[PDB]
């Protein structure tokens, strides 16, 4: 990945790939050929999958989604993104004179960095940043007085300069504006905060697939379920019923059956067939019955 | 467990932010 | 695992363990450390952790969960599962006097061989059943005759003279049966198809959990939504809304709004404020807004 | 590539059933 942007009074610029690459393989193999990308040994595509192949080591090249976003009139911001063991971010949001790096790791920011003036913030690996800095290093003093379009052709030609690199996308996203924004730490405060809505989201979703998943585990294959009083099945403590498979149903102890029976008579299941203990004549429900419990028979 | 596997298998341009971003103040 | 099955006319009895090993770690020290357990060379549940971590691959030992059922007061079950590319299991059924060996794949029976007679099978790894073999080779053909008490006892006997060994749990279930089911083939059939439901359930709610995923990463943080006509939001072909975050919402393409407004104002959101377009005055909604595409800006 | 994942990572007791199962006829 490689964002890098421009802020000043003229306005604020940013250019980003789109690359991203997932790695699928051991502890070592991953931090061997981690450093030996950064290096700066490895060329290009060829000898990256050729040296990933050798390592026994599945590399995923994702060059489909932008990391730069125009927020605004006022406002751009682009973003770097490092997943493992933890969810570690790295965000630049930019404005007229203003320029916001923004550190996140998982649910939280870390640090926050505000700056007022002319300046330039490139976010990457270790050398992209080392390259990207000798190129600006002579260029970037005369930003200040430039126009909007001529940093932007400027930073063009900088990521075509950088793009033969397997760490960046040979395409490229940039963005632009020339308008200041009031309330430059609201407006970042509310775009970070879709992010943790986002993850939390993310989560109770993933909470809520399990949760039905577990009703269909509990779903009685073969049990004694109830016994039908006043021409009711009544479920006894150990079983109940529910209408959907939902991850939060209603529940109920006292169900609707239609069939052949009195009061009094034990109500089974075996195979899924809902019948009348003593009778195996056939039983039907509208509802669904599962074991009140989680556990029946270990977990 | 399963969860708790992705995380330990998949990896996203790791190291990839283990250094400080360059900065120039114009 | 380990399973041992007898069946014959004076009825069927089957012993599983409950011990499942998951590894996670790269394919050649999967493979290298499958057959060192296999081997016979690896002793006890120390050699094998201490032998996985020179290897750098964790295993994960769950005794939690039964090999075994009685599915009727005819029949029994005892499935042994390996999981990996593929779902491979195989399945032991058992009756009086019948028994039934299946093979899946999958969501496929490849092999299902039904046996009448006295016999007995044993499921589980080559070490265990080579193990296995040279116990019963003396004592099997005393089964026949016995009483099903004594043949419980004597696989309680074979599980207390092997469970030492690390891929077979501590504990283990015995369940067993005399009488004859006369539609054996028609039980299996039905038993093996709540298989296929589950998966089939479990592939829909992933399927469905990915659908509102997807949903949730179209909510519009920034937009140029619609305009009001007549007083109410109509919405561009680009924009939809939905009334809640589910996986197959209803589609809304005008849309009951609450705020100061009048006909012919462009609706836009900006940080996930909806607002009017040069007021910028606080707008409210009861509906959920979303792309239609679930490309915007690429995927 | 997340259901893809899990298949590639995670392997529960693999070559179990790689052998036939034994059997002695009574
Ligand atoms: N489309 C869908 S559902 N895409 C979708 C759904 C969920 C995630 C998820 C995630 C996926 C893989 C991984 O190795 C780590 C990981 O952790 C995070 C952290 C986050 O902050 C947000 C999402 C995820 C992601 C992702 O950002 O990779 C994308
Ligand atoms: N509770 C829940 S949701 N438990 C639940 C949900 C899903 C699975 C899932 C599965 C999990 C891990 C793995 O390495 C392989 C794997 O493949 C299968 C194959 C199957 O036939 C069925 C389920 C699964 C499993 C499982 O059998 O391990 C359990």
């Amino acid at each position: 990945a490689l964002i890098i942007c421009y802020y000043g009074k003229n306005g604020a610029v940013i250019g980003g790939d789109r690359r991203q690459i997932f790695f699928r393989g051991s502890e070592e193999n991953r931090k061997i050929l981690e450093e030996k990308l950064y290096s700066g040994e490895i060329k290009s595509e060829e000898e990256l999958y050729k040296l990933a192949e050798k390592l026994n080591i599945k590399i995923i090249i994702e060059d489909d989604r932008e990391k730069v976003r125009k927020i605004s009139d006022s406002v751009v911001c682009g973003e770097v993104r490092s997943l493992g063991i933890d969810a570690k971010r790295r965000r630049v949001y930019a404005t007229k004179g203003k320029c916001a790096i923004v550190d996140i790791l998982n649910d939280t920011v870390t640090n926050q960095t505000i700056k007022e003036g002319f300046g330039i913030v490139v976010l990457g690996n270790r050398f992209l940043k080392k390259k990207a800095e000798e190129e600006l290093k002579r260029t970037a003093k005369l930003f200040p007085m430039m126009p909007i379009q001529q940093i932007e052709d400027a930073i063009k030609e900088i990521f075509e300069k950088l793009k033969w690199h397997p760490t960046v996308s040979k395409e490229y996203d940039i963005y632009s504006v020339n308008k200041y924004e009031k309330n430059f730490e609201e407006v970042i405060k509310k775009d970070i905060e879709s992010l943790f809505k986002y993850r939390e989201q993310l989560r109770k979703q993933l909470i809520d697939f399990g949760k039905v998943m577990s009703i269909v585990n509990k779903i009685v294959k073969n049990g004694e379920i109830g016994v039908i009083k006043d021409g009711k099945l009544h479920l006894y403590d150990d079983y109940i019923a529910i209408d959907k498979i939902d991850p939060n149903p209603k529940v109920f102890k006292v169900v609707d059956v239609e069939g052949n029976f009195k009061d009094g008579d034990i109500v089974v299941i075996e195979n899924g067939d809902m019948k009348i203990k003593g009778t195996n004549e056939k039983v039907t429900t509208k509802y669904i019955i599962i074991h009140k419990g989680s556990h029946h028979h270990h977990h | 467990k399963i969860t708790q596997a992705i995380k330990e298998c998949l990896s996203k341009d790791p190291g990839a932010i283990d250094e400080d971003p360059f900065i120039i103040e114009l």
